[PDB]
């Protein structure tokens, strides 16, 4: 008798719901699992979705389960995660096109004249396939496989098929490895499988056979597909030193965009530190040989992802956070000093015999003398760069023209003002800190104006914009560009406490 | 020889809601002072019972007056700002709804920015003087953030 | 009016050459007690919860005001049997370290 | 070039009861300002004890002043309007007796309408300066609502 | 301190695969109960008249102030066993839709 939803609609929903728009700082995992197509990234909002897509036995489900269950000092949760594939070895071409629960065994009555068209190197067609029985989807998959094998094409002469159950896709696989391209097209035959099957209909993922590649190239391609993440990671087996060094160098090529977190043992720190001196943006974590891995390397990523940047008082310390699930690695002063000199991170135990205290101790991060070392500064710079870029693009897209005069620079200041207000309320800027003589000289050297150090001591930042002319490499013509300089006082967090008391 | 001329000064006003992109002022009235302000008074003092002196901080606003030629486009824009109603504009409160930011440039290159404030008072209709002219309209702002930009 | 057992720079009983434990008289006992109280942390005293310095909630964690840490430390310095009042408290929070300085008042 | 001349302007005044059809003003005095007004203050501000600033909304009226040559027809029309007493006749609920509407036309073509108001002060008999002539009579209005239409 | 039986997007009893009704604990029960209370409307609850939301008197009908609708909705959100206070209420009124948004506060 007509429905409530036509006049009144309440969505409800449990608390702690925070709609957000902007750059997301979430974990990205590069895996060697076969299920993930090479060219696609997937985002999940819950551990249950990951469980349904991958299954309990998978390492990825364990990683996601550990990752999601985490609470910061201000109650918050990562609320997102992303996945991507790294092909370790050469692969055959393949296709996949189903996501929706189309499979309810509707193959009955579809036996007559199966004319699915497979667009390989040369156009070829399939013959009639019996599906009236429709006993089981694996059976009909084997039937289709046999009918494909009936063809004489080199790629289809040894092709295979596979059907997964928890997720619902149908997959083809080519014969040779590392070369070849396949395609599938629908036809005018009314009873064709391709329309009913996942492939050849709307969003269908296709794969081109191609050889093995270095991990850095894989992560570069993944970024080229999308870059809405932070603090990526390699799962599975540990990588050797050379590959890690290459990835660290590639990450350092980008200027403060992501964090490279790796896992390693105590005996291995002597090698890596010499190799990866400088190369900012890389985190080293100590792993226990005896016990299970417990995924220690994810801790900075979880801490970063839990951070909210719009609300005030956002900057947080990395020195004191407790992970009950994880294990304990170091318990002595000597080993702690050696690890600190090696610039490593770990979970150190302060005691037994009572309630235990352990926490992810060093918030330091390997890098050169010029770049920031602490993690919180790195995260704040990431957020600041993102916000500045977004503001500038908004200006360019909204105003009709930006004259190369004082009005243009006034407009630029006007646009950048809200971002600086948000930053100073957030906590990435600090005020009142004392400035050393060498620091004052450095500031005056960087920007030609003197007395700017007073500005950065009082307000915490100093900005200036000028415009000039240049010529680009692609075309001999010349254009006009704007240059700004930004100097600000870095944020800090408490690590060590000094005290003293006198009786009188 | 120090050049204190005010020729070529430009001012840009941007508003949170009414004028999200902002406009510029270039036509400044002739008979009235184009821009002026009251003196900042951020410190106080009181005399002690002994005879000494004590000094302390104090809250202090900033007021700015701007005058333009009647009938210009800038007059229309500031009239829109004045007529905008604060009670409306459903928006997140506590941040001074419809915050307005002003940026002013000096001929040398000096730039100053002021935020956390809104227009306060101004005229409603034009005024005729005995000479037959129209008096230059004047508007008054107020700001809270004394952003110390005096770059060269 | 107070008394306690002398301990070294580490929080262990210190014995003299003769092998006799010494019972410190007033003043010095007050210094030992206030040092121990400021070093004792919250959530550890079984049979008296909510006593100690809330380091992990009020200092190490990111905070808004820092007044709460000052109140907690001032309370911790108090509750000693002999301490009367607090004259100074600084809370430098300069550089990387969290500086603290205080001078208290005893009856004697 | 901006033409800010006031020559050629005109005023039309409509009254609810005394002058249902309205009359026109054309003879404006010489020694005193023809049309004058006070500043409009629809906004206010208050200080917080932490040093911040808070801005709110305030109720403000609008006052207008006109002056005409003594002895003209407009002077006696305004005298009748002033001498009309609000005690007599009746009114629709929440309307104010004798809601007087004023329409002013600028020479270029722009104009403005003002409503919800009435006259409130004026001269009663002529004044004579020592030079031997008569002062220009001045009258003051007040209005609650207004508008702007500056295109023609 | 509250509990109820889970229902689906339509207001009918929802059963799991095992065929057992589930008794929701707190928090989630609060969400279900507050949704149901806001969806009830006044005038039909026998044994307690004048409880519900006056839709046909205060929202759908042409109105002067719209404050009464806000009061009625605030009351309907209250009277739940666990709800303590209301943090926000919006009442948008944009286009044809009558936007409503709220954030509720519970003991737990």
């Amino acid at each position: 008798m007509i429905s409530q939803s036509r006049y009144i609609r309440i969505i409800s929903g449990v608390g702690a719901a925070a709609p957000v728009a902007g750059r997301k700082l979430i974990l990205r995992v590069m895996t060697t699992n076969n299920v993930i197509p090479p060219g696609i990234v997937i985002e999940f909002d819950n551990a249950n979705a990951v469980l349904s897509y991958f299954g309990a036995q998978s390492e990825e489900y364990q990683r996601a389960a550990a990752y999601f269950k985490f609470i910061s000092k201000s109650v918050n949760s990562p609320s997102s995660i992303s996945f991507a594939r790294w092909v370790n070895t050469a692969i055959a071409p393949m296709v996949v096109g189903d996501n929706l629960p189309k499979t309810i065994a509707d193959f009955a009555g579809f036996s007559a004249g199966v004319l699915t068209i497979m667009v390989g190197a040369a156009e070829q067609n399939i013959t009639a396939i019996d599906t009236s029985a429709a006993t089981s989807m694996d059976n009909v998959a084997s039937i289709i496989q046999t009918e494909i094998r009936k063809n004489a094409d080199p790629q289809l002469a040894q092709a295979t098929v596979t059907w997964n159950q928890n997720t619902n896709q149908f997959t083809l696989v080519g014969a040779t490895i590392g070369t070849g391209v396949l395609a599938v097209a629908k036809s005018a035959d009314p009873q064709d499988m391709s329309t009913a099957l996942g492939w050849s209909t709307s969003n269908v993922v296709n794969v081109a056979g191609q050889s093995a590649d270095l991990p850095d190239a894989a992560v570069a391609k993944s970024t080229n597909v999308s870059n809405n993440f932070g603090s990526f990671l390699f799962a599975g087996a540990p990588l050797d030193n050379d590959q890690i060094k290459a990835v660290s160098a590639w990450n350092a090529a980008q200027n403060n965009q992501f964090i490279y977190t790796v896992a390693t043992s105590l005996a291995n720190l002597g090698t890596l530190f010499t190799l990866v001196n400088g190369n900012a943006g890389t985190a080293l974590n100590v792993l226990s040989a005896t016990a299970a891995n417990d995924f220690v390397e994810q801790c900075p990523s979880e801490i970063l992802a839990a951070t909210n940047y719009d609300e005030p008082g956002a900057s947080q310390n990395y020195m004191y956070y407790q992970f009950p699930g994880r294990n304990i690695t170091v318990s002595d002063d000597t080993v702690a000093n050696t690890v600190d000199k090696s610039r490593g991170n770990y979970i150190g135990v302060t005691q037994a015999n009572g309630q235990q205290l352990a926490f992810y101790q060093r918030g330091i991060l390997c890098g050169g003398p010029t770049d920031a070392v602490d993690m919180n500064v790195y995260a704040n710079e990431i957020w600041l760069k993102s916000a500045i870029a977004q503001a500038l693009l908004d200006l360019f897209l909204n105003v009709n023209a930006v004259p190369a005069s004082s009005t243009g620079e006034a407009m630029t200041l006007a646009v950048l003002q809200p971002v600086l207000d948000k930053a100073t309320a957030n906590g990435t800027f600090t005020y009142g800190k004392e400035i050393s003589a060498v620091q004052q000289q450095y500031i005056t050297q960087v920007t030609g104006d003197r007395r700017a150090w007073r500005q950065v001591q009082t307000l915490g930042y100093w900005i200036n914009i000028t415009f000039s002319s240049y010529t680009n490499s692609n075309t001999g013509l010349t254009e006009w560009k704007a240059n700004y300089t930004l100097i600000y006082s870095k944020g800090d967090a408490i690590r060590f406490v000094e005290g003293s008391d006198v009786m009188i | 020889m120090i050049n204190v001329s005010g020729f070529g000064t430009g001012i840009v006003i941007v508003s949170a809601s009414s004028f999200p992109m902002g406009f510029s002022l270039s036509k400044f009235a002739d008979d009235e002072s184009p821009i002026s302000s009251k003196e900042l008074e951020p410190f106080g003092y009181e005399m002690l019972y002994d005879g000494g002196l004590f000094a302390f901080d104090k809250a202090a606003p900033l007021e700015v007056s701007v005058s333009v030629i009647a009938g210009s486009e800038d007059d229309i824009n500031l009239r829109i700002l004045l007529n905008s109603k604060k009670g409306s504009f459903r928006f997140l409160p506590g941040i001074i709804p419809d915050m307005t930011t002003l940026v002013a440039t000096l001929p040398d290159g000096g730039r100053t920015v002021l935020s956390n404030g809104t227009i306060l008072k101004g005229p409603a209709i034009d005024t005729i003087q005995n000479t037959g002219r129209r008096k230059g309209n004047t508007y008054t702002f107020v700001f809270g953030s004394y952003l110390g930009a005096q770059t060269a | 009016s107070t008394s306690t057992i002398r301990t070294g720079t580490n929080n262990d009983i210190l014995l003299d050459d003769n092998g006799n434990m010494v019972i410190l008289r007033d003043v010095e006992a007050c210094a030992q007690d206030v040092r121990a109280a400021m070093l004792m942390r919250t959530g550890e005293n079984i049979f008296d919860v909510n006593s100690g310095v809330g380091y992990f909630e009020y200092i190490f964690s990111p905070q808004k005001s820092y007044d709460d840490a000052r109140k907690s430390i001032a309370d911790a310095i108090l509750s000693s049997p002999d301490v009367t009042g607090i004259e100074q408290l600084d809370i430098d929070i300069t550089g990387e370290v969290f500086g603290v300085d205080a001078k208290v008042i005893t009856i004697h």
